[PDB]
């Protein structure tokens, strides 16, 4: 087991680093590949990149030596680095979910709607919010408990659990992750439901000679976008839901169960290369740059 | 495989009238944008006029007022309703199809195009 | 049979001085769990051979060596690794939840 999940979780880092140091290569490198929508997978790509880089690696020793080696000024500043480019990735997820849907059911408008300085500032709000809701409060002990057992924790420097209060732990993972799940649930279930109205308008457009049935386009279509919602709660609902369970009753899931679910949302900066590159143009570009 | 069918092109005189159409046999999601991009004659293909399935529409500012770009309803089928035709509208008209199946990105099918030619 | 059928005096000799994984069984004759797993560290005795020992204390015959490491329930199985108490597990389980538990220890 415990030599099995030290090379579990080595991968883990070489598949992020990998996959989005690839994507913003292929974005960077072509020319065809700088769009919009690319503007803001760019975006994601470089919170996940910095994940594999930076926030994973410094979890994994952690578990591996069972205590952290490095002080609780990198402690701190370690967390509040993980918490912003998980706010990030995860806000950014969100933003393309909108990007895509206003790109399918209004392209016209989206396009005069929608321009270049608009999405840079759309990018520049998604990182400060993340900013503000990891740095800010972690970096000014916002976060912390008032419990005497939690504050064994936050004079030991070889101690770096991340204990919080109640309201922090309810407020960061609401703006960080419900929120964002929400916006997502809602924002591509109107693209379901624009596509469904609009195969009923084409069986009313016949004068009853036709009844439209799921093509190769619509399975691969509801295939995609369950991909997206699939893989995005998979990793994250998990961690953010047991986030929540600790404020009520602390002692209910335990550290172990905790802490693999945190792995699994780290897997997921690993799968945004897979899920959102797809296109002709990043496959023309990943050949190219192999 | 999708394919684009266009025809109703050819030579017309000034201030005359044509009807391009352009059929997509094969499977598109149900959401896209059919349009119409013409390239004149040592020049860049532009856009001339699209529209979505929804029903909105995009014209390009020269044949704005002139043309109409409409689809049939029932199939995979647009026309565009050349009207009031000047010599610079000659050019190759070819048939688009944006498919919006991937979600994600775009998957596009490009007609082989048909003449459109405006005599004085 | 391959089982190792411990004492209190031979504690020391069959379990802390002993080379390797050692899988402790702390039972008793009145505890109906106890000998719900019994035929299973049989089984296990056979299939982790080289890689463990099964060794069973009856805490009746035997009840000086139980308080030692806090047993509070039965049966228990302490995994001990060259003297030292690696992994614990307490209560009933089949084979297959069993050998997830020494699979994963003994790795
Ligand atoms: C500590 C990590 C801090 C990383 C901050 C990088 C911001 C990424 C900006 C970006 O990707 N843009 C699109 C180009 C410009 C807006
Ligand atoms: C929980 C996080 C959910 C995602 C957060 C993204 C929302 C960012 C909102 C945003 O940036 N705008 C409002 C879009 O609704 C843009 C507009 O304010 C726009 O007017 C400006 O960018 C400039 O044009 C001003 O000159
Ligand atoms: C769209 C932007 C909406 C963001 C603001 C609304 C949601 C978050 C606001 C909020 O602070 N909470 C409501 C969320 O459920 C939780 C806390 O108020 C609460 O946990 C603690 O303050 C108390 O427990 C104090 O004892
Ligand atoms: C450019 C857009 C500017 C908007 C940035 C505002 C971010 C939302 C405000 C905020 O920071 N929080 C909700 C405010 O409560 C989350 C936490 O910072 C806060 O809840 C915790 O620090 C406390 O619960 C600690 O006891
Ligand atoms: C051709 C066949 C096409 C397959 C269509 C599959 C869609 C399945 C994926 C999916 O829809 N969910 C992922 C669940 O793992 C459920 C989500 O839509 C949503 O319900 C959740 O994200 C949260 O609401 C949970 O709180
Ligand atoms: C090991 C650590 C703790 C470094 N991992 C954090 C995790 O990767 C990402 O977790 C979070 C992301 C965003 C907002 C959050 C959050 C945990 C909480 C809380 N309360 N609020
Ligand atoms: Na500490």
């Amino acid at each position: 087991a415990a030599k099995v999940m030290s090379l579990l979780m080595a991968l883990v880092v070489l598949l992020i680093v990998a996959g989005n140091v690839l994507v913003i290569a292929a974005i960077g490198s072509t020319q065809r590949l700088q769009t919009l929508t690319n503007l803001f997978i760019t975006s994601l790509a470089c919170a996940d990149l910095v994940v594999g880089l930076l926030v994973v690696p410094f979890g994994a020793t952690l578990v591996v030596r069972g205590t952290w080696l490095w002080g609780s000024f990198l402690c701190e500043l370690w967390t509040s680095l993980d918490v912003l480019c998980v706010t990030a990735s995860i806000e950014t997820l969100c933003v393309i979910a909108i990007d895509r849907y206003l790109a399918i059911t209004s392209p016209f408008r989206y396009q005069s709607l929608m321009t270049r300085a608009r999405a840079k500032v759309i990018i520049c709000t998604v990182w400060a919010i993340s900013a503000l809701v990891s740095f800010l409060p972690i970096m000014m002990h916002w976060w912390r408990d008032e419990d005497p057992q939690a504050l064994k924790c936050y004079q030991d420097p070889g101690c770096c659990d991340f204990v919080t209060n109640r309201a922090y732990a309810i407020a960061s993972s609401i703006i960080s992750f419900y929120i964002p799940l929400l916006i997502m649930i809602f924002v591509y279930l109107r693209v379901y439901r624009e596509a469904k109205e609009q195969i009923r308008k084409i069986d009313r457009a016949s004068k009853r000679k036709t009844s439209r049935v799921m093509a190769m386009k619509e399975h691969k279509a509801l295939k995609t976008l369950g991909i997206i919602m699939g893989v995005f709660t998979l990793c994250w609902l998990p961690f953010f839901l047991v986030n929540i369970v600790n404020v009520f009753n602390r002692d209910l899931v335990p550290d172990w169960l905790f802490v693999a679910f945190n792995w699994l949302g780290y897997a997921n900066s690993a799968m945004n290369p897979i899920i959102y590159c797809r296109s002709p143009d990043f496959r023309k570009a990943f050949k190219r740059l192999l | 495989q999708v394919q684009l069918q266009e025809s109703g092109g050819g030579l017309v005189q000034a201030g005359g009238s044509l009807r391009l159409s352009c059929a997509a046999s094969g499977s598109i999601f149900a959401l896209n944008i059919m349009g119409w991009y013409r390239q004149a004659p040592g020049k860049q293909r532009e856009l001339v006029a699209a529209i979505h399935s929804g029903g909105t529409t995009n014209y390009a500012n020269s044949v704005k007022g002139r043309f109409t770009i409409s689809r049939d309803n029932a199939a995979n089928t647009v026309y565009l309703q050349m009207n009031s035709l000047k010599p610079e509208d000659t050019a190759v008209y070819y048939c688009n199809v944006k498919d919006f199946g991937a979600i994600i990105y775009d998957y596009d099918y490009w007609g082989q195009g048909t003449q459109v030619t405006v005599s004085s | 049979d391959k089982i190792i059928h411990l004492t209190d005096d031979s504690f020391d000799t069959d379990v802390l001085k002993a080379d390797g994984a050692i899988l402790v069984d702390f039972w008793a004759e009145w505890s109906g769990p106890s000998k719900m797993i019994a035929p299973i560290l049989d089984e296990i005795a056979d299939e982790y051979q080289g890689k463990l020992t099964v060794a069973k204390l009856n805490i009746d015959q035997n009840p000086g060596t139980a308080p030692k490491y806090g047993i509070r329930g039965i049966p228990t199985l302490l995994l001990f690794k060259n003297g030292e108490v690696a992994a614990t597990k307490v209560g009933a389980l089949s084979k297959g939840q069993l050998k997830e538990f020494l699979d994963a220890n003994l790795a």
